[PDB]
C-alpha cells in the first residue's frame, strides 16, 4: 500500500513540488489562449486544437465558458480537469450570489477556486489539476479585468497575457505593442489576431470572445465565423 | 523505504532512534534538584544580535509548582507544555489539590509514542516529538526533578542534563553535586558548568534559571537576579 | 394557520398568445402592516415569471433558492428554461422538504420558449403540480378569488381584454380580504413585450 | 510484451494496454487441475465435472464442485477452491436478495451478470486481487427454456450452449465445437461425458465425476446419484 | 517481488503469501483427528520447550462450543484468534435460530472468515490450520479440517503439522467406520508417539480430545484415566 | 483519505520535509523588516516585476487586523491559505475578548499552524516565512517571523528569502538607536538593506509602512522615488 | 419591551433605540447600547431574545468584518442585509434559531441612505422608515402622518422626538433615555441622547 | 531484505520478521523473576539506571489487588498494556462484583496484542510481561511476549541475560511448592542474582520484590522495605 | 479499506501515461462506427465472438441508455457494463427532477464527469473504453464520442477500435452532409467491411439506430436485408 504510493504532495530536495511543475509541462502543449484588457471591454483570443473535417459544431464554443452573468474564462490544459473546475466555479458564483444577493467580484471568485487548486498539492495525496484558466469580467469594485491561473493555485491580474503553446512568443510581442491605458476594443482585437497570427489562421482554427458593458449590463459574446474572418483579412493587408 | 512504526533487527523503534539523535542538537538544559527546591536553567544560543532573547522561552511554567525545561527541537515542545498545562489544570478542577511532579510527567509521556500511519484520526501525530524534557516541581514529597524523551520514558534524577553537550555536562555533575547541597550552591554549579559547556561567553542575556521552591512558586531570574550570580 | 400570517395573493391568467400574472404588495406580519411594496412575483426568465404567496421569509427563500437551480441549469445546458421544465423543478424543490416544507404556494405563468404558447400552472406547499387552462390562484383569498375568475374569464382574450378581467378580479378579491390589498402589481406577458402597471387600489 | 511501473503487480493499463493481474488470474483456474463441461441440450441443460479423490481419507461426499444456487439454478465452480465458495457465496445471496426485492425468482443471466459485475471491481480497484476462478451457471428460463452462462476473473460473462473449464478448456471446446454444428436429456449427458472422457483420456468411472442437470420438465437442479450417474456411463 | 502481498498473483498463477502461509502450519507440531462410528478424538502431541512451563500450558485443543472441538496447528496466537472467532460463529448462531451450529456450517462460516485475509494488502493470511470435530444425534460424528487459504473439506482421519505425511499412513492403516471411540483412542495416541520425533524434538505432552455418543455429544478432553493407559500402551 | 506520514525523521535525526520547505523559502523574494519606535515597516522585492500585471493584485504584504500585517516569502499559493486562517483568527480573538489580538498572539497561532502540519498525516509542510509587524495596546512596536518548522522569534530586524543572509548583516552593522531616530530613517533603512539585493533598486521595490494608532500605508512608487533620491 | 426606529432621509438614515436593559419587574441597565456598527457605514439595531440578540449581532458583525479584511472593501448595505437575513433564515428550522427582530441602517456611496426592516422569520424588507417593539404601534401613525421623503436632518430629529414623547406619555413601559445615531457619507455620528 | 518491514508480509521460511524483530526489545531489558509456592507468587525486578544521579526505572506495577506485573522491554509499550489490564480488571468488578481470573485476563491480553501484528501499517508491543495473580485456583506465573503468545510457568524470568536465572529456576523448582514466603522470595533473589555480572551485586535500591498471595494483597517493596528479603543470602 | 493516492500521476512531460494506456486498450477492441445523417444516427459495432458456441442473441454491445439515447464501446467489455449502468442511472435522475428526457448532450457532460474521476480518484485506473453516444432531442439527431480520460467531442461520423484511423480516412471520403438514415446505414457497415477479416453475417454484426422514434437495436431480420 505505502510500496505503490507515489506521493504527489511532496516536496523535493530543491524545495520545489515536482507533481506541479510536471502539470505545467502539460499546459504548454495546449492550445493558446489570450486575454487582452481594453477600456471599454476585455477580450479571449483562443487557438482551436480540436480541428477536423468530420467535427460537428455543436456547442456554442470550445474552450470559452461562462461562469455567471459578468464572468467567462479560457481554459488550457486537460479538458476533463476543466469540465470539473469550470463546473465548481459556476457553483462558487451561485453560491456567492445567493448569500449577498450579488454578482461576485471577479478577484474574489478567481481566489476561491485558486484554494481548491492549492489544496491538491498539499494533501490528500492525489494529483493536482493540469489546467491553467483565463478569466474576463466586470464587477463594480475594479470594471473590467483579466486574471490568470496555473496548477499550482497562482494567481495574479493582468493587462494582456497568454497561456498555452506559445506563451513565451506570444507574451514578449504584447509586451512590446500593448499600449496602456490606450487600448480600446476594436484595436485590442487587432493586437490578438496579429499575436495569435504571429504564434501560430483560418476563422475556424480560433474562437474569440468579448466582454463589454452595455446599458447597465454585461454581454459576453463569440465572434461569429464572418465577424472573425474579417479581422484576419485586416491584418493581411498591413503585413 | 519503512513504515513509522517499524522496528528494527536490535528491538528498536527506527522513528523513536531518530527522534533522540535530533535531542543531541538542542541546546542544553542543566536541572539540579535539592531539598530546597529545583533548579533548572537553559542556554539560550542567540544567533544574532538583532535577534531578541527575551523571545526565547525555554523553560516555561506548567503551574505554580512545576517548571518545565526543554531540548531539541522547540516547535515540537509546545504541544506538550499545553498538554501539561491543561492536566494540571483538569486535575485541579476535579480533585481540588495540585497534581504531583510525577503525575505530570506521566501524563505527557503518554503521548510520546501516539503516533502511526495505518489505523488514526485526522489528529494524529506523523512521528514522535523530538524533543526531551526537564520537569521540575515540588509536591508533597518535596523537590522533584524529572526527565523525559522521545521513547516516553520518564524517570527521576538528582541532575540531569539534556542538549548538545549532555555527556560533557552529565559528568560534570557526577562530581560537583551531593545530597547536601543547598538551592543556591546549585544554583551556582549549573551557571558554572554551563558556562564551560557554552560556546558564547555567559551573561545575563544568554542563559535562562528558573527555581521552584517548597513555599513559593515557579520563578524565573530577571537579568538583575541572574546578573548577581554572574559575578 | 402559517399561511395567512404575511397574506398575499397571486393571480395568473391565460389569453390567446399572452398571459398575466398578478399580486398583491401588502407586506405585513398578521393584523399590522409593515411596507406596502413587498415583491411577491418574480421574473425566471423574460416570458417567465412565477408569483409566490404564504410566508414572506418562506416567498424569499424559495424564490432566491429557485434562481440559484435556474442559473446553473441555464448555464450547464446552455438554453433557455421552458415553462414546463420550471414547474417540475419548483416541484422538486418543494418535495425536498416534505416533512418541514416551506410555506408557499407558487404560482408559474409564461410563454412557452420558441413556441409562445401559454402557460400557467400552480403548486401546493410540498410541490403539487396542477396546470390548468384557464387561472390560478394563491393566496389567502382564493376563494374570492375564485369567484371572480370564474364568471370573469373568457376563452380566447387579448392583451388588453385580458389585463381588464385580471385587475377587476384581483381588485375585487383583495377588497374582501383583510389582510390583502395595499396595491395590485399586474405583468402581462406577450410574445414581443412585457407590460408592467400599478392598479389603483383601496389602502385598507 | 512490454511493462513499467507495477503493472504485473496491481490492476493497472501495461503499455499495450493490458491488465497482467487479471490475466495471472486465469492461469490461478487452472492450478485446481480439473476440467468442467456444461452443454446446453434442447429442453435439458448437462453440467459434468471432475470428481478427484487425492486422499482415501477425505470425506468423499463434502468433496464436490457443483453447488445448489436457488431452487432452479446449479452451478459448477473451477479454479481456486476458497475463491469459489466464496463466490457460490455471493451468488446464492444476490440471488436471494432479487426474490426478495422484485417478487420473482432471478433469470439465469441476470445472476451471471450481476456476479460478472463484482467482479469487474476487482479489476478496477487497486487494494484487492481478483478471483482466481470461474463460474458456469444452468437453468430454466420460463421464456427461453435451458440456459448455460459463464462468467470469468476479468468480470466478462456470456451465453453459451456448451461451455468448458480448467486445464482442459481448449481441448473440450474444439471437440464441442465439431458436435454442435453437426438433443435430448440423455444425448445431452453424453456428449458431456464424452467430451470430458475423450480430453482427459481416462474412460471415468462411476464415482469418478459428477453430473447436474435442469430438464425442462422438473427444473429444480438435481445431482445425479451413484446409480444415476452409471448408467449413462454404460450406455457407451 | 509477486510475494510480498496477498493482492498480487504471481505470473504462474499463485499468491505466495498464502503458500508463505502454510510454511507456518509445516514447521509446528502434529496433531491428527479421527471419527469413527460414534465421535471425533482429537490427538496433539505438544512440544514442550522448557522445564518451567506448567504440564498443560500452551493448550492446542479448545472447545468452540458444547458440541464441537477444535485442533490447532501453526502460529498459536493466530489460531487463539480464530478459535474465538469460532465461538462467536457459534453463539451467534444458537441466538438466531435457536440450536446448536451444525458443523458443517460452522466450518464453512469460519473458512470463509479465514479466506478473507488473503485478498487484501491491509492484512496477511492466517498461519495456522485447524480441526473441527462435533458429534450431533441427527448429523453424527463430524470432522472438518481448514488451511491457511480457506479451504475446509470433510474428513475420515486429517493430520496437520510437521509430520503429517508419516502420520497419514498410520490413519490409513485404521477402520475407523467399524471401530468406536475408546479403542480409537488408544491408536491415535499410538500414531503420535510414532511420529514424534524423540532426537530433533525434546519432550512433549500428549493431548487427547472427543467428542460423541461417549460424551453425551459433549466435547471434552479425554480423562485422565484414559489418557494415562493409552499413553502406555503407546510406549 | 490519505494518512500517509509524510514528515519523519532521518539517520541524523533530520525532518527533510521541513527542510525542503525552507529551501523553498530561500527562492522566493526578499523581505526585509524593520521595528522603529513609532513606526513599523516592511520591505518586499517584486522579482517579475512586469508591466502589464495588476501589481495590486500581486503582493507581498498583507494585514491580518488593524493593528497587525504582514510580509511572506516562500510559495505565494501557501501564503495565501497562511493568511486567511490568521485573519479569521483575528476576527475570533475580537468575538471573545474585547480588545484586538497583540501581535505575538497571532504569530503563535500563526506558528503553531505550521508545526501542526510537519507532523500530521497526509499533509505537507508550509513552504513560506513570515514577518508579522504590528502594535500592541501599549503602543510598542512589535516584530516577529515565523518559519516552516512552526517555530518564531521577535526581532528588532530581519529579512527572509533569496538573499536574506547578506541583508540580514548589512541589518546588524546598520540598524542601531540612531537609524531609527525618526520616521523617515526608519523607512529609509528598509530601502538602503533591499538596494544591496536587487537590480536598479527604486521601481522593483514595494514597502508599506504602520504607524501608531494608523492603518497599514503602501508607499506608491512615486513616494519610494522619493526617499531613493535621498540615498544618492 | 425593548423600541428601535429608524428614519431614511434623502442622503442620511437617522436610527433610535431605548437604552433600557430588564430583568423581571426591575431595569438593571439605563445606558444599554442596542446598536451594532457593523461597518463604518452600516449599524445594526437589534432587540428580542435575552441571549439571542448579542450572539447573533456579533456573529454577523464578525463576518461583516472579515468580509472587509481579506476582499480590501467593505460589504454594502442591500449585501450586509441579505447576508444576514440569510443567516436568520437558515437558523430558522434548525436546532437552535435566534429569536431576534432588526433593523439595518447603512449608507452606500453609489446608492445613498438604506433602512431595512426585518422580524425573527428572516421576512427582508426595504423601507423609508419603521420600528420594533410594542412602542411600535403608537409611533408608527405618528411617522406615517408626519414623514415626507425630502425631510431634513433637522426635522428628522424633531420628527424623532415627537414619537419619543408620545411613548412618554401613551406607553405603559418606561423609556426615558434612547440612543441616537445619523449614517451618510462621512459614516457614523453620534447625536446627543434623547432623555425625559 | 524486503521481508521484515511489516507485520503483514510473511517471509519464505514461513515466519514474520517484525515480529522477531519485537522480541529483541524484551531482551534487551533488564532481568526480571517470577516463582511461586503453593500460596504466593513473586516478582523480583532487578530495576536499571543510566546516571548516577537519576533514578531506578519502575519494574514492577500494580494492576489490582489480586493481579501484579512485571515489564521487561518498551517502558510506553508497557504502560499501554497495563493500563487495558486495569481498565479490565475494573470492568470485572464493577459488572460481576469479583475478581477477574488470572487467566482470563491473560487471554484478553493475548487478542489485543495479536490483532496489532496482522494488520499492515501496525507493529506488535515491545514488551514482554510476568504477571502474578492470585484467586480460586491458587498463585499464577504468566508469560506474555511481543508475537500475543503466553505461557503458563511455574517460574519465569525474562530480559537481559535471563538465561542464567532460568537456569537457575530449572534446578530448583522442584522445591517451590512445600516453601514459605521468606525462602520463595530469596529463592528468586538468588536467580535475579545470576544473570548479574560476576562483579556488582544485588543491593537495595536496584531490586524490586512484588508479592501476593492468599492472605495478602499485592505488595510493592522498594528501598527500606526489601532489606529484610535481601538480608540472608550470601 | 482501498489506497487514497492517484494512481495516474503526471510525467516529467507532462503526460498523463494512465489515460494513455487506457487509451491503448481502446484501440485494440472491436471497431465501432458511428454516422450521423440528416434524420436520425446509425451505431454500428464488429458482434463478432468466432467460436460457434458462444450464444450471439445473449450478450450486446448496443445498448439504450434510455428511449432516445443509444450507447457503444470500444476498449474493455466489462467496463462498459459500468458505464452503460451509471448511464441509465444519470438518465433516471435527470428525469426524475426534471419530468423530461435528459438531452443528448447532457447525458455525455454527466457520464463524461464519472469517466474523468476516475483518472484522479484513489486506488483506481482508467476507464478501458471508449463510448459512442447517440440521441435524438429536439428534433434534431446528436452523436458524441466519450474517450478514457473524461473528454467529450461531437461528430458527424466516427469510427473507433482497430484500424480506425483507416476508418476515419474512408469514412471522410464517403460521408455526406445531406445523407438519409437508411442510407447512412449503408456507409457504416461498408466502413466496417474495410477491417472485418472474415466474412460478415448478420450476427456478426450489431447496428443501433436513432431518429424521430427512438432508439432502436436493429434484429437480425433488419440486418440481413442490408447486407
Amino acid at each position: 500500500s505505502r510500496r505503490y504510493d507515489s506521493r504527489t504532495t511532496i516536496f523535493s530536495p530543491e524545495g520545489r513540488l515536482y507533481q506541479v511543475e510536471y502539470a505545467m509541462e502539460a499546459i504548454g502543449h495546449a492550445g493558446t489562449c489570450l486575454g487582452i484588457l481594453a477600456n471599454d471591454g476585455v477580450l479571449l483570443a483562443a487557438e482551436r486544437r480540436n480541428i477536423h473535417k468530420l467535427l460537428d459544431e455543436v456547442f456554442f464554443s470550445e474552450k470559452i465558458y461562462k461562469l455567471n452573468e459578468d464572468m467567462a474564462c479560457s481554459v488550457a490544459g486537460i479538458t476533463s480537469d476543466a469540465n470539473v473546475l469550470t463546473n465548481e466555479l459556476r457553483l462558487i458564483a451561485q453560491r456567492y450570489l445567493l448569500q449577498y444577493q450579488e454578482p461576485i467580484p471577479c478577484e474574489q471568485l478567481v481566489t476561491a477556486l485558486c484554494d481548491i487548486k492549492q489544496a491538491y498539492t498539499q494533501f490528500g495525496g492525489k494529483r493536482p489539476f493540469g489546467v491553467s484558466l483565463l478569466y474576463i469580467g466586470w464587477d463594480k469594485h475594479y470594471g473590467f479585468q483579466l486574471y490568470q491561473s496555473d496548477p499550482s493555485g497562482n494567481y495574479g491580474g493582468w493587462k494582456a497575457t497568454c497561456i498555452g503553446n506559445n506563451s513565451a512568443a506570444a507574451v514578449s510581442m504584447l509586451k512590446q505593442d500593448y499600449k496602456e491605458g490606450e487600448m480600446t476594443l476594436k484595436s485590442a482585437l487587432a493586437l490578438a489576431v496579429k499575436v495569435l497570427n504571429k504564434t501560430m489562421l483560418s476563422a475556424e482554427k480560433v474562437e474569440i470572445a468579448t466582454l463589454t458593458r452595455e446599458s447597465g449590463k454585461t454581454v459576453i459574446r463569440v465572434l461569429k465565423q464572418k465577424e472573425v474572418e474579417q479581422l484576419i483579412k485586416k491584418h493581411e493587408e498591413e503585413e | 523505504d519503512r513504515g513509522v512504526n517499524t522496528f528494527s533487527p536490535e528491538g528498536r523503534l527506527f522513528q523513536v532512534e531518530y527522534a533522540i539523535e535530533a535531542i543531541k542538537l538542542g541546546s542544553t538544559a542543566i536541572g539540579i534538584q535539592t531539598s530546597e527546591g529545583v533548579c533548572l536553567a537553559v542556554e539560550k544560543r542567540i544567533t544574532s544580535p538583532l535577534m531578541e532573547p527575551s523571545s526565547i522561552e525555554k523553560i516555561v511554567e506548567i503551574d505554580a509548582h512545576i517548571g518545565c525545561a526543554m531540548s531539541g527541537l522547540i516547535a515540537d515542545a509546545k504541544t506538550l507544555i499545553d498538554k501539561a498545562r491543561v492536566e494540571t489544570q483538569n486535575h485541579w478542577f476535579t480533585y481540588n489539590e495540585t497534581m504531583t511532579v510525577e503525575s505530570v510527567t506521566q501524563a505527557v509521556s503518554n503521548l510520546a509514542l501516539q503516533f502511526g500511519e495505518e489505523d488514526a484520526d485526522p489528529g494524529a501525530m506523523s512521528r514522535p516529538f523530538g524533543v526531551a524534557l526537564l520537569f521540575g516541581g515540588v509536591d508533597e514529597k518535596g523537590p522533584q526533578l524529572f526527565h523525559m524523551d522521545p521513547s516516553g520514558t520518564f524517570v527521576q534524577c538528582d541532575a540531569r542534563a539534556i542538549g548538545s553537550a549532555s555527556e560533557g555536562a552529565q559528568s560534570s555533575l557526577q562530581e560537583v553535586y551531593h545530597k547536601s547541597m543547598t538551592l543556591k550552591e546549585a544554583i551556582k554549579s549549573s551557571l558554572i558548568i554551563l558556562k564551560q559547556v557554552m560556546e558564547e561567553k555567559l551573561n545575563a542575556t544568554n542563559i535562562e534559571l528558573a527555581t521552584v521552591q517548597p513555599g513559593q512558586n515557579f520563578h524565573m531570574f530577571t537579568k538583575e537576579e541572574l546578573e548577581e550570580v554572574i559575578k | 394557520s402559517i399561511m395567512s400570517y404575511n397574506g398575499g395573493a397571486v393571480m395568473a391568467m391565460k389569453g390567446k398568445n399572452c398571459v398575466a400574472i398578478a399580486a398583491d404588495r401588502r407586506f405585513g406580519i398578521q393584523a399590522q402592516m409593515v411596507t406596502t411594496d413587498f415583491q411577491k412575483i418574480f421574473p425566471m426568465g423574460d416570458r417567465l415569471y412565477i408569483g409566490l404567496a404564504g410566508l414572506a421569509t418562506d416567498v424569499q427563500t424559495v424564490a432566491q433558492r429557485l434562481k440559484f437551480r435556474l442559473n446553473l441549469y441555464e448555464l450547464k445546458e446552455g438554453r433557455q428554461i421552458k415553462p414546463y421544465t420550471l414547474m417540475s423543478m419548483v416541484a422538486n424543490l418543494l418535495y425536498e422538504k416534505r416533512f418541514g416544507p416551506y410555506y408557499t404556494e407558487p404560482v408559474i405563468a409564461g410563454l412557452d420558449p420558441k413556441t409562445f404558447k401559454p402557460f400557467i400552472c400552480s403548486l401546493d406547499l410540498i410541490g403539487c403540480p396542477m396546470v390548468t387552462d384557464d387561472f390560478v390562484v394563491s393566496g389567502t383569498c382564493s376563494e374570492q378569488m375564485y369567484g371572480m375568475c370564474e364568471s370573469l374569464w373568457e376563452p380566447n382574450m387579448d392583451p388588453e381584454h385580458l389585463f381588464e378581467t385580471i385587475s377587476q378580479a384581483m381588485l375585487n378579491a383583495v377588497d374582501r380580504d383583510a389582510v390583502s390589498g395595499m396595491g395590485v402589481i399586474v405583468h402581462v406577458i406577450e410574445k414581443d413585450k412585457i407590460t408592467t402597471r400599478t392598479l389603483k387600489a383601496r389602502m385598507d | 510484451g512490454s511493462s513499467a511501473g507495477f503493472d504485473r503487480h496491481i490492476t493497472i493499463f501495461s503499455p499495450e494496454g493490458r491488465l497482467y493481474q487479471v490475466e495471472y488470474a486465469f492461469k490461478a483456474i487452472n492450478q485446481g487441475g480439473l476440467t468442467s463441461v456444461a452443454v446446453r441440450g434442447k429442453d435439458c441443460a448437462v453440467i459434468v465435472t471432475q470428481k478427484k479423490v487425492p486422499d482415501k481419507l477425505l470425506d468423499s461426499s463434502t468433496v464436490t464442485h457443483l453447488f445448489k444456487i436457488t431452487e432452479s439454478i446449479g452451478c459448477v465452480m473451477t479454479g481456486m477452491t476458497a475463491d469459489s465458495r466464496s463466490q457460490v457465496q455471493r451468488a446464492r445471496y444476490e440471488a436471494a436478495n432479487w426474490k426478495y426485492k422484485y417478487g420473482y425468482e432471478i433469470p439465469v443471466d441476470m445472476l451471471c451478470k450481476r456476479i460478472a459485475d463484482i467482479s469487474q471491481v476487482y479489476t478496477q480497484n487497486a487494494e484487492m486481487r481478483p478471483l482466481g476462478c470461474c463460474m458456469i451457471l444452468i437453468g430454466i428460463d420460463e421464456e427461453q427454456g435451458p440456459q448455460v452462462y459463464k462468467c470469468d476473473p476479468a468480470g466478462y460473462y456470456c451465453g453459451f450452449k456448451a461451455t468448458a473449464a480448467g486445464v482442459k478448456q481448449t481441448e473440450s471446446t474444439s471437440f464441442l465445437e465439431k458436435k454442435v454444428k453437426k438433443w435430448t436429456f440423455e444425448q445431452t449427458v453424453e456428449t458431456a461425458i464424452t467430451c470430458l472422457s475423450t480430453v482427459l483420456s481416462i474412460d471415468f468411472k462411476p464415482s469418478e465425476i459428477e453430473v447436474g442437470v435442469v430438464t425442462v420438465e422438473n427444473p429444480k437442479f438435481r445431482i445425479l446419484t451413484e446409480a444415476e450417474i452409471d448408467a449413462h456411463l454404460v450406455a457407451l | 517481488g509477486y510475494d510480498l502481498s496477498a493482492s498480487t498473483f504471481s505470473p504462474d498463477g499463485r499468491v505466495f503469501q498464502v503458500e508463505y502461509a502454510m510454511k507456518a502450519v509445516e514447521n509446528s507440531s502434529t496433531a491428527i483427528g479421527i471419527r469413527c462410528k460414534d465421535g471425533v478424538v482429537f490427538g496433539v502431541e505438544k512440544l514442550v520447550l522448557s522445564k518451567l512451563y506448567e504440564e498443560g500450558s500452551n493448550k492446542r485443543l479448545f472447545n468452540v462450543d458444547r458440541h464441537v472441538g477444535m485442533a490447532v496447528a501453526g502460529l498459536l496466537a493466530d489460531a487463539r484468534s480464530l478459535a474465538d472467532i469460532a465461538r462467536e460463529e457459534a453463539s451467534n448462531f444458537r441466538s438466531n435460530f435457536g440450536y446448536n451450529i451444525p458443523l458443517k456450517h460452522l466450518a464453512d462460516r469460519v473458512a470463509m472468515y479465514v479466506h478473507a485475509y488473503t485478498l487484501y494488502s491491509a492484512v496477511r493470511p492466517f498461519g495456522c490450520s485447524f480441526m473441527l470435530g462435533s458429534y450431533s444425534a441427527n448429523d453424527g460424528a463430524q470432522l472438518y479440517m481448514i488451511d491457511p487459504s480457506g479451504v475446509s473439506y470433510g474428513y475420515w482421519g486429517c493430520a496437520i503439522g510437521k509430520a503429517r505425511q508419516a502420520a497419514k499412513t498410520e490413519i490409513e492403516k485404521l477402520q475407523m467406520k467399524e471401530m468406536t471411540c475408546r479403542d480409537v483412542v488408544k491408536e491415535v495416541a499410538k500414531i503420535i508417539y510414532i511420529v514424534h520425533d524423540e532426537v530433533k524434538d525434546k519432550a512433549f505432552e500428549l493431548e487427547l480430545s472427543w467428542v460423541g455418543e461417549l460424551t453425551k455429544g459433549r466435547h471434552e478432553i479425554v480423562p485422565k484415566d484414559i489418557r494415562e493407559e493409552a499413553e502406555k500402551y503407546a510406549k | 483519505s490519505y494518512d500517509r506520514a509524510i514528515t519523519v525523521f532521518s539517520p541524523d535525526g533530520h525532518l527533510f520535509q521541513v527542510e525542503y520547505a525552507q529551501e523553498a523559502v530561500k527562492k522566493g523574494s526578499t523581505a526585509v523588516g524593520v521595528r522603529g519606535k513609532d513606526i513599523v515597516v516592511l520591505g518586499v522585492e517584486k522579482k517579475s516585476v512586469a508591466k502589464l500585471q495588476d501589481e495590486r493584485t500581486v503582493r507581498k504584504i498583507c494585514a491580518l487586523d488593524d493593528n497587525v500585517c504582514m510580509a511572506f516569502a516562500g510559495l505565494t499559493a501557501d501564503a495565501r491559505i497562511v493568511i486567511n486562517r490568521a485573519r479569521v483568527e483575528c476576527q475570533s480573538h475580537r468575538l471573545t475578548v474585547e480588545d484586538p489580538v497583540t501581535v505575538e498572539y497571532i504569530t503563535r497561532y500563526i506558528a503553531s499552524l505550521k508545526q501542526r502540519y510537519t507532523q500530521s498525516n497526509g499533509r505537507r509542510p508550509f513552504g513560506i516565512s513570515a514577518l508579522i509587524v504590528g502594535f500592541d495596546f501599549d503602543g510598542t512596536p512589535r516584530l516577529y517571523q515565523t518559519d516552516p518548522s512552526g517555530t518564531y522569534h521577535a526581532w528588532k530586524a530581519n529579512a527572509i528569502g533569496r538573499g536574506a543572509k547578506s541583508v540580514r548583516e548589512f541589518l546588524e552593522k546598520n540598524y542601531t538607536d540612531d537609524a531609527i531616530e525618526t520616521d523617515d530613517l526608519t523607512i529609509k533603512l528598509v530601502i538602503k538593506a533591499l538596494l544591496e539585493v536587487v537590480q536598479s533598486g527604486g521601481k522593483n521595490i514595494e514597502l508599506a509602512v504602520m504607524r501608531r494608532d494608523q492603518p497599514l500605508k503602501i508607499l506608491n512608487p512615486e513616494e519610494i522615488e522619493k526617499y531613493v533620491a535621498e540615498i544618492e | 419591551m425593548e423600541y428601535l426606529i429608524g428614519i431614511q432621509g434623502p442622503d442620511y438614515v437617522l436610527v433610535a433605540s431605548d437604552r433600557v436593559a430588564a430583568s423581571n419587574i426591575v431595569q438593571m441597565k439605563d445606558d444599554h447600547d442596542k446598536m451594532f456598527k457593523m461597518s463604518e457605514k452600516i449599524l445594526l439595531l437589534c432587540v428580542g431574545e435575552a441571549g439571542d440578540t448579542v450572539q447573533f449581532a456579533e456573529y454577523i458583525q464578525k463576518n461583516v468584518q472579515l468580509y472587509k479584511m481579506r476582499n480590501g472593501y467593505e460589504l454594502s448595505p442591500t449585501a450586509a442585509a441579505n447576508f444576514t437575513r440569510r443567516n436568520l433564515a437558515d437558523c430558522l428550522r434548525s436546532r437552535t434559531p435566534y429569536h431576534v427582530n432588526l433593523l439595518l441602517a447603512g449608507y452606500d456611496e453609489h446608492e445613498g441612505p438604506a433602512l431595512y426592516y426585518m422580524d425573527y422569520l428572516a421576512a427582508l424588507a426595504k423601507a423609508p422608515f419603521a420600528a420594533h417593539g410594542y412602542g411600535a404601534f403608537l409611533t408608527l401613525s405618528i411617522l406615517d402622518r408626519y414623514y415626507t421623503p425630502t425631510i431634513s436632518r433637522e426635522r428628522a430629529v424633531e420628527l424623532l422626538r415627537k414619537c419619543l414623547e408620545e411613548l412618554q406619555k401613551r406607553f405603559i413601559l418606561n423609556l426615558p433615555t434612547f440612543s441616537v445615531r445619523v449614517i451618510d457619507k462621512d459614516g457614523i455620528h453620534n447625536l446627543e441622547n434623547i432623555a425625559f | 531484505n524486503q521481508y521484515d518491514n511489516d507485520v503483514t508480509v510473511w517471509s519464505p521460511q514461513g515466519r514474520i520478521h517484525q515480529i522477531e524483530y519485537a522480541m529483541e526489545a524484551v531482551k534487551q531489558g533488564s532481568a526480571t523473576v517470577g516463582l511461586k509456592s503453593k500460596t504466593h507468587a513473586v516478582l523480583v525486578a532487578l530495576k536499571r539506571a543510566q546516571s548516577e544521579l537519576a533514578a531506578h526505572q519502575k519494574k514492577i506495577l500494580h494492576v489490582d489487588n489480586h493481579i501484579g506485573i512485571s515489564i521487561a522491554g518498551l517502558t510506553a509499550d508497557a504502560r499501554l498494556l497495563c493500563n487495558f489490564m486495569r481498565q479490565e480488571c475494573l470492568d470485572s468488578r464493577f459488572v460481576f462484583d469479583r475478581p477477574l481470573p488470572v487467566s482470563r485476563l491473560v487471554s484478553l491480553i493475548g487478542s489485543k496484542t495479536q490483532i496489532p501484528t496482522q494488520r499492515y501499517g501496525r507493529r506488535p508491543y515491545g514488551v514482554g510481561l510476568l504477571i502474578a495473580g492470585y484467586d480460586d485456583m491458587g498463585p499464577h506465573i504468566f508469560q506474555t511476549c511481543p508475537s500475543a503468545n503466553y505461557f503458563d510457568c511455574r517460574a519465569m524470568s525474562i530480559g537481559a541475560r535471563s538465561q542464567s536465572a532460568r537456569t537457575y529456576l530449572e534446578r530448583h523448582m522442584s522445591e517451590f511448592m512445600e516453601c514459605n514466603l521468606d525462602e520463595l522470595v530469596k529463592h528468586g533473589l538468588r536467580a535475579l542474582r545470576e544473570t548479574l555480572p560476576a562483579e556488582q551485586d544485588l543491593t537495595t535500591k536496584n531490586v524490586s520484590i512484588g508479592i501476593v498471595g492468599k492472605d495478602l494483597e499485592f505488595t510493592i517493596y522498594d528501598d527500606d522495605d526489601v532489606s529484610p528479603f535481601l538480608d540472608g543470602l550470601e | 479499506r482501498g489506497y487514497s493516492f492517484s494512481l495516474t500521476t503526471f510525467s516529467p512531460s507532462g503526460k498523463l501515461v494512465q489515460i494513455e494506456y487506457a487509451l491503448a486498450a481502446v484501440a485494440g477492441g472491436a471497431p465501432s462506427v458511428g454516422i450521423k445523417a440528416a434524420n436520425g444516427v446509425v451505431l454500428a459495432t464488429e458482434k463478432k465472438q468466432k467460436s460457434i458456441l458462444y450464444d450471439e442473441r445473449s450478450v450486446h454491445k448496443v445498448e439504450p441508455i434510455t428511449k432516445h439515447i443509444g450507447l457503444v464501446y470500444s476498449g474493455m467489455g466489462p467496463d462498459y457494463r459500468v458505464l452503460v449502468h451509471r448511464a441509465r442511472k444519470l438518465a433516471q435522475q435527470y428525469y426524475l427532477v426534471y419530468q423530461e428526457p435528459i438531452p443528448t448532450a447532457q447525458l455525455v457532460q454527466r457520464v463524461a464527469s464519472v469517466m474523468q474521476e476516475y483518472t484522479q480518484s484513489g486506488g483506481v485506473r482508467p476507464f478501458g473504453v471508449s463510448l459512442l453516444i447517440c440521441g435524438w432531442n429536439e428534433g434534431r439527431p446528436y452523436l458524441f464520442q466519450s474517450d478514457p480520460s473524461g473528454a467529450y467531442f461531437a461528430w458527424k461520423a466516427t469510427a473507433m477500435g482497430k484500424n480506425y484511423v483507416n476508418g476515419k480516412t474512408f469514412l471522410e471520403k464517403r460521408y455526406n452532409e445531406d445523407l438519409e438514415l437508411e442510407d447512412a446505414i449503408h456507409t457504416a457497415i461498408l466502413t466496417l467491411k474495410e477491417s472485418f477479416e472474415g466474412q460478415m453475417t448478420e450476427d456478426n454484426i450489431e447496428v443501433g439506430i436513432c431518429n424521430e422514434a427512438g432508439f432502436r437495436r436493429l434484429t437480425p431480420t433488419e440486418v440481413r436485408d442490408y447486407l
